[PDB]
């Protein structure tokens, strides 16, 4: 289903799109911890640095499993510690 | 959010190191206010004997946790003009709600929290050696029951010690299962979180409950709480010093059912909860965050300048 919406875009536009989505859910997951965090966030900074705990990591994994409809490991936020790397990993799965 | 009553929740004791709460305990005035009442009750310097203590769940770590949660419970009320209509505590939280609800004088609560801490210390030296509580999340009820079935079939003594959420349980059993269990949890695609040892938050200590009643809970004197208290075991709403007394003893033989507490607080028309103390679970987990607008009165939040 994902591969559909991706095909047609440059590799870099697919980067942009995925990084954008993984960002959307990273701020969403980060709002549950301390709503004090802004609406946007530096996608190159590791999650735990931004203020993830174990339960946010598992929260992100639901949201991403949700939208992507893919087999992501529960520990995806730990194994790929920056939004960019989660988007990197998501692409590799979809193809 | 604001469309109903506010509840004051007290969290279960996490692995608290003086390192994490130190500056707050000596800075915050509510803590200093209680620490002085506590030092008087105990006849030693709690902060100094906490600071230089070993471990995560020390005798003095336990007292300190009560001081901090209760202090933060008050701090939150005054600073954020909260007026709770009902309070609740999970496991150790019971000791905190006891003091807060007025059900016990704060000095009695200290005497109690100390007495139990010491009864357990002495208990786990001989009883339940090598037993371990395993926290884990993304283990749906269907997938746990597969693993519990294998333990039944293997004939391995085991106890769900806390129900946290639909897919989040603490499981207490012998450590000879630890590697085995983590193996199966990852198979179903759940994530192991923590191995408690000795298994303090487990609820299979009939032996302890009797000795705790004789030496600690009996000499104490329990007044009716100034507001309803919800019970971790079943979610029942208590209103009598006696019911509180029971709530505390029951926790040696009756596991935490956090869903029931939420379900019950919801029935009591709650929309807002203030989780008072160093928490990272009872304030954060879905069971709470799906149902209520959370206010984590962490020591971090208390030290935040404005
Ligand atoms: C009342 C009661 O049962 N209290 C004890 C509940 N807690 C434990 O058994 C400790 C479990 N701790 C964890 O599972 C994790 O360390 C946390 C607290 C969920 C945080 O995980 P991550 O953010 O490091
Ligand atoms: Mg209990």
């Amino acid at each position: 289903a994902l591969a559909r919406r991706l095909a047609g875009l440059s590799p870099a536009e697919q980067e942009q799109h995925l990084v954008d989505m993984v960002h959307r859910h990273t701020v969403a997951a980060l709002q549950a911890v301390a709503p004090l965090t802004p609406d946007q966030v530096d996608v190159q900074r590791p999650f735990l640095e931004l203020g993830f705990d174990s339960l946010a990591a598992v929260d992100l994994h639901k949201r991403l499993t949700g939208e992507t409809g893919l087999e992501l490991p529960v520990t995806v936020a730990f194994d790929f510690p920056t939004p960019v790397l989660v988007a990197e990993e998501i692409r590799r799965i979809a193809f | 959010g604001a469309a109903g009553a506010t509840a004051m929740l007290f969290p279960g004791m996490g692995p608290a190191a003086f390192s994490d709460v130190g500056r707050f305990m000596v800075t915050n005035r509510y803590t200093r206010e209680l620490l002085a009442e506590a030092d008087d009750t105990l006849g030693y310097s709690l902060v100094d004997r906490f600071r230089q203590a070993e471990g995560d769940y020390s005798e003095y770590a336990q007292i300190a946790f009560l001081v901090n949660c209760v202090a933060l419970a008050r701090w939150a009320e005054q600073t954020m003009d909260l007026t709770p209509r009902i309070c609740a505590g999970a496991c150790f939280g019971e000791k905190s709600v006891a003091a807060y609800s007025g059900a016990l004088t704060f000095a009695d609560a200290v005497r109690m929290t100390a007495g139990l801490a010491r009864c357990m210390d002495e208990y786990f030296r001989t009883e339940h050696l090598g037993v371990v509580t395993h926290s884990f999340v993304r283990a749906p009820r269907e997938r746990l029951d597969e693993i519990l079935a294998e333990l039944d079939e293997r004939g391995e003594w085991h106890e769900i010690s806390c129900h946290i959420d639909h897919d989040f349980f603490m499981l207490t059993l012998h450590e000879r299962n630890s590697v085995w269990l983590e193996g199966r949890l990852r198979s179903v695609g759940a994530m192991p979180l923590y191995a408690m040892r000795p298994p303090m938050h487990a609820a299979a200590f009939g032996g302890l409950r009797d000795k705790a009643e004789e030496e600690v809970i009996a000499p104490l004197t329990f007044h009716d709480p100034t507001l309803p208290v919800v019970a971790d075991q079943d979610g029942k709403v208590l209103t009598t010093g006696d019911e509180v007394r029971t709530m505390l003893l029951e926790s040696f033989v009756r596991p935490l059912r956090w869903p029931d507490v939420i379900s019950s607080l919801q029935d009591q028309g709650v929309t807002r909860v203030c989780v008072a103390g160093p928490d990272s679970l009872f304030g954060r987990v879905g069971t709470t965050t799906r149902a209520f607008e959370v206010i984590a009165a962490t020591p971090r939040l208390a030290l935040q300048p404005r």
